[PDB]
């Protein structure tokens, strides 16, 4: 093979998804979580697991990213801890949730080209991904995660923004 | 070991109950005494929490607060009161004592300026009677205020095995000076800052000072030298910390010399310049010492409590608390020739004289003997 395996990354509001294109499955899953003392800089189930001597923060807590210096830190772990990878030698496909606004998917696209040097990168909506996944272009996807919902409509691989609907309520909700 | 602190008078309550706020808050107890999610030994204060404290109107507004989860003015109106209900008191004592796995010592918050001062001179001496074998602090607050004090006195210098002072004199002028106040919940601020700072180093294990008698084993020389004053520099290296305590405007009293110091540094200060501080600070010769036996200075590190940066406290052992005393017994004369046997008062007078015989005579070149 003449290229190298690109890279597949899930941004999760509560769980991130990491492996390799081509690939049944992904090789890494962790919490979306960033913590800091009450090593200076604690990510996924690390910070989970000494939660008790940090504070945590959810980037990502909705499905939208709202502090980027710390999404910065979760990429930076997916890559480097995660996947054992240095993301200046793969392409990068990242997922965003539906309804992203257009100054974030700017955001995401210059820190992969100016922060992490990436070769090549595209972003997907998660739900359209889903869909594909079951081997169809057109439908209606309910995607519910840990903190957010979504109906997503998608016809011919295109999702239909006027006729997406969000809902506030999922798995951590639930889970209380 | 554990420690069962005891809270007499308003004084006692009051200053205990700020005590025990400050050192909820210093560790992760949320004040239903419940511990908070968010390596600190907390055995000695705390029972797994519950305080091992002791009280003794006051106790209502106490009971009132967001802390309920968490539990005349004569000297001898205050003495006899205690003896009416001595077995009753004790019975809360002999459960926590013996339901304790190893205990060490009793702290005492109280003012000796009247029924708390008269109720703790009582009960110094029966644990003298009861527990040979258990250290007696006790954190004193000094102020027909005269007798009273010197009385208590009396007991101070046989029983208690060792006494901070805290003068309400040199407190109030701090206030004033440094934090323009124009109240006693004002000033009790300083007064939890330096007992919560005083037994650190028990709370945060280290090296060195891991029990009680530890600290009091250096400073005390002999049983009867058993007083104590305190300074307080934060109201940065570690030479400056040093510099600031050994200055008379810090200390919290009102020739003489040094007989033993201790220094509480309680910052992230750099642990490898310490010992280089003390190389400089003998030289300057900032302190004088003791002429017959050998005396030197002692600082002890820890770390500051990181749910809540440098700071520093100074026990020193100076034969100028001697002044505190003559100001008492000056005062208790002019009122003696001014007005069952008042025989009492002749003993307590003769036997702090020897205290202070033995200050003025502490400070020669031939002490021994
Ligand atoms: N340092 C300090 N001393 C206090 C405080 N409150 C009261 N005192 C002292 O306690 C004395 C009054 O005692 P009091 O409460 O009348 O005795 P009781 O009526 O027998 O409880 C005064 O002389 C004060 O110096 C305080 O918050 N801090
Ligand atoms: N078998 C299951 N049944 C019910 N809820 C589940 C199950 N497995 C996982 N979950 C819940 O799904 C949520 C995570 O799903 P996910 O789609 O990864 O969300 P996100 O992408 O937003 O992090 C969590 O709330 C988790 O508890």
């Amino acid at each position: 093979d003449e290229e190298v395996a690109a890279l597949v990354v899930d941004n999760g509001s509560g769980m991130c998804k990491a492996g390799f294109a081509g690939d049944d499955a992904p090789r890494a899953v962790f919490p979306s979580i960033v913590g800091r003392p009450r090593k200076d800089s604690y990510v996924g189930d690390e910070a989970q697991s000494k939660r008790g001597i940090l504070t945590l923060k959810y980037p990502i807590e909705h499905g939208i990213v709202t502090n980027w210096d710390d999404m910065e830190k979760i990429w930076h772990h997916t890559f480097y801890n995660e996947l054992r990878v240095a993301p200046e030698e793969h392409p990068v496909l990242l997922t965003e949730a539906p309804l992203n606004p257009k100054a974030n998917r700017e955001k995401m696209t210059q820190i992969m080209f100016e922060t992490f040097n990436t070769p090549a990168m595209y972003v997907a909506i998660q739900a359209v991904l889903s869909l594909y996944a079951s081997g169809r272009t057109t439908g209606i996807v309910l995607d519910s995660g840990d903190g957010v919902s979504h109906t997503v409509p998608i016809y011919e691989g295109y999702a239909l923004p006027h006729a997406i609907l969000r809902l506030d309520l999922a798995g951590r909700d639930l889970t209380d | 070991r554990e420690i069962i602190t005891l809270q007499l008078g308003q004084c006692g309550n009051q200053i205990g109950f700020e005590f025990w706020k400050q050192l909820c808050a210093e560790h992760g107890i949320s004040p239903e005494g419940i511990v908070e999610e968010f390596t600190d030994r907390k055995d000695v204060f705390f029972y797994q929490y519950i305080p091992r404290a002791v009280l003794l109107r006051v106790i209502h507004s106490i009971l009132n607060s967001p802390y309920a989860k968490l539990y005349g003015n004569n000297w001898a109106s205050g003495f006899s009161q205690g003896e009416k209900i001595h077995e009753d008191i004790f019975d809360i004592i002999d459960r926590e004592a013996d339901g304790s796995d190893s205990l060490e010592g009793f702290v005492l918050c109280h003012s000796i300026a009247g029924t708390g001062s008269g109720l703790g001179s009582y009960l110094l001496e029966r644990l003298n009677d009861r527990y040979p074998k258990k250290l007696v602090q006790t954190y004193s607050v000094f102020p027909v205020q005269p007798y009273n004090s010197l009385l208590t006195l009396k007991r101070l210098t046989q029983n208690a095995d060792c006494l901070v002072v805290l003068d309400n004199t040199a407190l109030n002028r701090i206030a004033t000076d440094r934090l323009h106040i124009q109240s006693f919940s004002q000033i009790n601020q300083l007064v939890s800052t330096i007992m919560s700072a005083s037994t650190t180093t028990l709370r945060y294990p280290g090296y060195m000072n891991n029990d009680l008698i530890g600290l009091i084993a250096s400073l005390i020389p002999t049983p009867r030298l058993h007083f104590l004053m305190t300074g307080y520099t934060p109201l940065t290296t570690v030479l400056d910390v040093m510099r600031r305590l050994l200055q008379p405007k810090n200390v919290m009293v009102s020739n003489h010399c040094y007989i033993a110091i201790l220094n509480i540094i309680q910052g992230e200060v750099d642990p490898t310049q310490v010992h280089k501080s003390l190389q400089r600070i003998r030289e300057r010769k900032l302190a004088n010492f003791i002429p017959w036996g050998p005396a030197s200075i002692q600082v002890a590190l820890s770390r500051k409590s990181p749910y809540l940066r440098v700071s520093g406290l100074m026990m020193a052992n100076h034969t100028s608390i001697s002044s505190l005393f003559e100001r008492t017994c000056r005062q208790y004369d002019k009122l003696r020739k001014r007005e069952d046997n008042f025989d009492e008062m002749d003993t307590s007078r003769e036997i702090v004289q020897q205290l202070i015989d033995e200050y003025h005579a502490a400070t020669r070149p031939d002490y021994i003997s």
